[PDB]
RNA sequence: CGCAAGGCUGAAAAAUUGACGGAAGGGCACCACCAGGGGUGGAGCCUGCGCGCGCGCUACACUGACAGAGCCAGCGAGUACUCCCUUGGCCGAGAGGCCCGGGUAAACUCUGUCGUGCUGAGGAAUCCCUAGUAAGCGCAAGUCAUCAGCUUGCGUUGAUUACGUCCCUGCCCUUUGUACACACCGCCCGUCGCUACUACCGAU
């Protein structure tokens, strides 16, 4: 198993890289095709290469399925995007407190089809291990400092990114009273995203949406009673979890069920919660000069 | 101030206040290295007590000396003599006049005059790879050690 | 219960949410408040807007549960530095 | 350019040294020492990080035929006390027969 | 962000994923298994279709049936 | 190519062909026809083979060696000993080549790595 | 540069597809039952959140103290790391450097010496927990966010009790679809909307 989840990668990373090469002829690629359908004249250098237009006579087709969006982008999510329901376990760090382990027991609850595993004395290539050895889709890892949680480490699996970010303003589930709270509904949740724009934003966008199980397409635009958002200003992603109902076709009653954050990503790792040494794709720049004028996702 | 303690990058640094309100107000400020290494004022620390700790940008020496570049405004003096020469007037002197008449040397620091530095060639210690990373990278790259 | 639930059975009972009502219905409604009402609904059912404890009162005393409101206490400080 | 500045323009800015009450800690460094120190951990870092990935990726069933002329690594348990994870070589001695010492002890 | 929740609530665009079908490729239509010039160009789908059918018959023999 | 750009049997099977030809190792990408223009070949089917897919994976040291332990028959593929120095190993069973029961290359194996358990 | 760029005005629907339920039957849950375990809450310290609240830390004796004997880990190597500040004296024209004072484990096992002695294990509640899990123990690091009033790793020792059921509290879903043989079941129920037609009532 372990020789499969190693050969993936490295084929995965290849193909990225050919990818890169590729991209760069097929930027050439679609000014001839262009060219041809509206006639207007194209540069020497693209209409006076016989290999490109040699190959271009067979790569055609795909251009044009990219151009319709019928073919799907080459992703680590893109091979089961709405086919599975993507398993995920929280854990927390090795001696959690009180309020660390209720606290991951609400982020548990926030996803349908999450489990919470207790941590105790479980190394944590071991935790990877038994994650990869139970095709577990994500890992969510949490930091206490005190009682109160200050990061989380969302991995995907078997192969894919690690996001870690840090926590503020949490405000806990298990600070309300019974009388007030209750035991939360498990529905498929609805998903909002406000604000995410790049190229960043949209990675950061499919590695928290493919946390949460499909929802059924039948009729899904007036079913189903519970949001998420993921709304961001100033690249600090901020999350609230409601419940509504629609109490008229016009006007719409929510009430906040979930724990609510700000976390603020600040590294994003081509690679899982076990290798140190992944190679990164983005991280929150400090201690340069503009790093906190440029807003990033 | 001056390093204290040194991690990987959190410093704690020592000399350069005096209590944990005057940290409180200069949280997250940008703290830099004589070298270069920049960093940011983190958190006042409690025990002893005018200490912090600032995350730097890379591993500080206890040798280096950390700064923080403030700006102080400075207001001029409002003072005005009028040059009433056919009258008469008082001419206020000049430092270098002063200082000879009521007989006080000029301040000047040791520390502050310009001096040969003897630096020394740097050279580094050799690769120290771990035992067990050399026990398992495979046989074409294992190390050869007599 | 459920927020959900509870939501849905104090806004029936607030009557914001029920059975589309006949004109004989609207007739009753007419011949036999819900605003002072659904203040409270959107107070108590949006709860992280105050600071509340979970464990109640450690000693009880009998004599004659919001303790503070942390988002209104920000603005009103942020204000303050503001001015 | 180059002629529109004069030699006080052109005159250099020394350096200062680290104060005489803190001498014994040794030199101040500055950005061409930190760049010296920076380059060094760098390169050290990129070698291990490059035995990391070896190590990672090892084919557990791999077959050299210097295997067979080589001493392996071991473990600390099979080696002992002097393990490190170095393959021990060779230095050059051999134990030699009884007749070329019987020669030897006759030359001595 | 609660009136934004509104408003994607009763304007409601939702960005969730959505479960598609396992077999949209082969199955595009999504038929239920139970009780139920041009010719040019279709000529050359049908024999694009015959080679196929023998390519991939003498790949998967080639692989010796790992496919 | 020949079939017009926007037709669905020709991007259906240009996707199976594609991926066909990725599971089989022979192209190493699953998005460009130009791959089966000039990249599939047969010595990309010929290093597909198991003597040489064994000396990238170091199972030997060259392919000469290669070719020799897998006729003396050291090497099974999956769960079967191979004596054929011609099965063509695809993407998935690069996976599970290794080597047969009892072998004594194994044991120098273990031998050299000093974990020979003769249990 | 041109258009946008002229105020019956003065803040707080759709529907033959819709709105809300009920009854029956399933599935699941240490936010449920059942059996146990462990926190917090009592005293002190303090980060944090808004004098209060918890989260950690410490003290509180049979599981004792003293003296011996023996025996066990794993992660950790950037010419790099240092706990203060001072009484004196040395060599110091002067700045300093010296010297002398003051403030690779824990655990475990075995063998002896003494014997409960301000020398007292936390109420109502509330929360969490089902196997290398709860709990004890130390060692190391300090990785651009967070974290020294601590954080995260790493090894060591390692149980009791459930592992059933939807009876309580709930959550999800069936009563439409999504496949065909055997086999089984056999028109779930209410209050309204909307549409089509039919006739009624009374002003213009």
């Amino acid at each position: 198993m372990l020789r499969k989840q190693a050969r993936q990668r490295r084929d995965y990373l290849y193909r990225r890289a050919l990818l890169l090469r590729d991209a760069e002829i097929a930027e050439k690629r679609a000014k001839l095709r262009a060219a041809l359908a509206s006639g207007k004249p194209l540069d020497p250098k693209i209409a006076n290469d016989k290999e490109l237009r040699k190959d271009f006579d067979y790569d055609v087709s795909r251009d044009i399925a990219k151009e319709q969006g019928e073919i799907d982008i080459d992703d680590e999510y893109s091979e089961l995007s709405g086919i599975v329901d993507p398993r995920v376990l929280v854990t927390t760090s090795r001696d959690p407190s009180s309020r660390l382990m209720a606290f991951s027991k609400e982020i548990r609850l926030m996803f349908p089809t999450a489990i919470r595993l207790n941590r105790g004395n479980l190394i944590l290539p071991d935790l990877v291990m038994s994650a990869q050895r139970e095709r577990l889709s994500d890992i969510i890892l949490l930091h206490e400092h005190r009682g109160t949680p200050t990061a989380i480490t969302i991995s995907h699996f078997p192969h894919g990114p690690t996001l870690m970010a840090s926590l503020h303003n949490v405000v806990l589930r298990a600070d309300i009273p019974k009388s007030i709270k209750g035991t939360v509904s498990e529905s498929y949740p609805h998903l909002i995203f406000e604000g995410f724009r790049t190229p960043l934003g949209q990675r950061v966008v499919k590695i928290l949406k493919h946390l949460f199980p499909p929802r059924d397409p039948t009729n899904n635009a007036k079913s189903g009673n519970r949001v998420i958002t993921f709304v961001n200003q100033d690249d600090c992603i901020e999350v609230r979890h409601h419940v509504y109902v629609r109490t008229n076709y016009n006007s719409v009653e929510l009430s906040e069920v979930g724990p609510r954050f700000t976390m603020r990503p600040f590294s994003i790792t081509m690679g899982t919660l076990e290798n140190k040494d992944a190679d990164v794709e983005w991280h929150l720049s400090q201690y340069t000069r503009t790093g906190r004028k440029k807003n990033y996702f | 101030g001056t390093p204290w303690k040194i991690f990987k990058n959190t410093a704690f640094i020592k000399d350069m206040f005096n209590s944990s309100l005057e940290i409180a107000k200069f949280e997250g400020a940008a703290i830099r290295t004589v070298s270069g290494i920049r960093g940011q004022i983190k958190r006042a620390l409690s025990k002893p007590e005018g200490y912090f700790r600032a995350t730097f940008e890379d591993k500080i020496l206890l040798s280096d000396i950390v700064i923080l570049k403030a700006w102080y405004p400075v207001k001029p003096k409002q003072f005005y003599n009028p040059a009433t020469n056919l009258i008469g007037w008082q001419s206020m002197r000049l430092t270098g006049e002063i200082r000879r008449a009521e007989n006080i040397p000029t301040p000047q620091n040791p520390n502050s005059t310009y001096r040969k530095i003897e630096r020394p060639e740097r050279h580094f210690n050799p690769l120290r790879v771990p035992k067990n990373l050399a026990a398992e990278l495979p046989f074409k790259s294992q190390i050869v050690q007599t | 219960g459920s927020q959900l639930k509870r939501l849905k059975a104090s806004l029936r009972e607030q009557g914001l949410i029920g059975p589309q009502k006949s004109k004989k219905q609207k007739r009753q409604n007419a011949n036999d408040q819900k605003a002072e009402a659904l203040k409270s609904i959107r107070e108590q059912f949006n709860p992280f807007q105050f600071k509340t404890n979970a464990r109640g009162p450690k000693f009880e005393v009998t004599t004659n549960v919001i303790k503070g409101r942390p988002e209104l206490s920000r603005a009103r400080s942020e204000e303050k530095r503001r001015q | 350019m180059s002629s529109l500045r004069h030699a006080i323009q052109r005159r250099a800015h020394k350096e200062r040294a680290q104060p005489l009450e803190r001498q014994r800690l040794g030199i101040l460094e500055k950005k061409k020492d930190y760049r010296l120190r920076a380059r060094d951990y760098k390169k050290k870092q990129a070698v291990l990080k490059s035995l990391r990935q070896k190590a990672a990726e090892r084919n557990e069933d791999e077959f050299y035929f210097g295997m067979m002329s080589r001493k392996g690594p071991g473990s600390a348990l099979t080696r002992g006390k002097g393990f490190t994870g170095t393959v021990d070589g060779d230095r050059g001695n051999k134990a030699l027969s009884v007749e070329t010492v019987r020669l030897l002890k006759t030359q001595d | 962000i609660e009136e934004l929740i509104k408003r994607r609530i009763l304007a409601g665009e939702f960005d969730e994923v959505l479960r598609r079908r396992p077999d949209m490729f082969g199955n595009p239509h999504g038929v239920r298994r139970g009780l139920v010039a041009d010719e040019k160009l279709r000529r050359d789908e049908e024999e694009i279709k015959r080679m196929w059918k023998e390519i991939s018959a003498k790949l998967d023999a080639l692989s010796s049936w790992h496919y | 190519s020949l079939l017009p750009p926007d037709n669905e049997v020709r991007r259906k099977h240009e996707t199976l062909l594609l991926d066909k030809l990725y599971d089989m190792g022979i192209l190493s990408t699953k998005a460009k026809l130009s791959a089966v223009e000039h990249n599939v070949t047969v010595s990309a089917f010929a290093r597909r083979r198991l003597p040489v897919v064994m000396t990238r994976l170091r199972m030997a040291e060259t392919v000469q060696a290669a070719t020799k332990l897998i006729e003396q028959g050291h090497v099974r593929v999956g769960v079967e000993e191979v004596r054929d120095p011609a099965f063509l190993v695809t993407r998935n069973m690069e996976d599970f080549v290794t080597w047969t029961v009892g072998s004594k290359i194994k044991q120098n194996i273990m031998k050299y790595r000093d974990k020979l358990d003769d249990f």
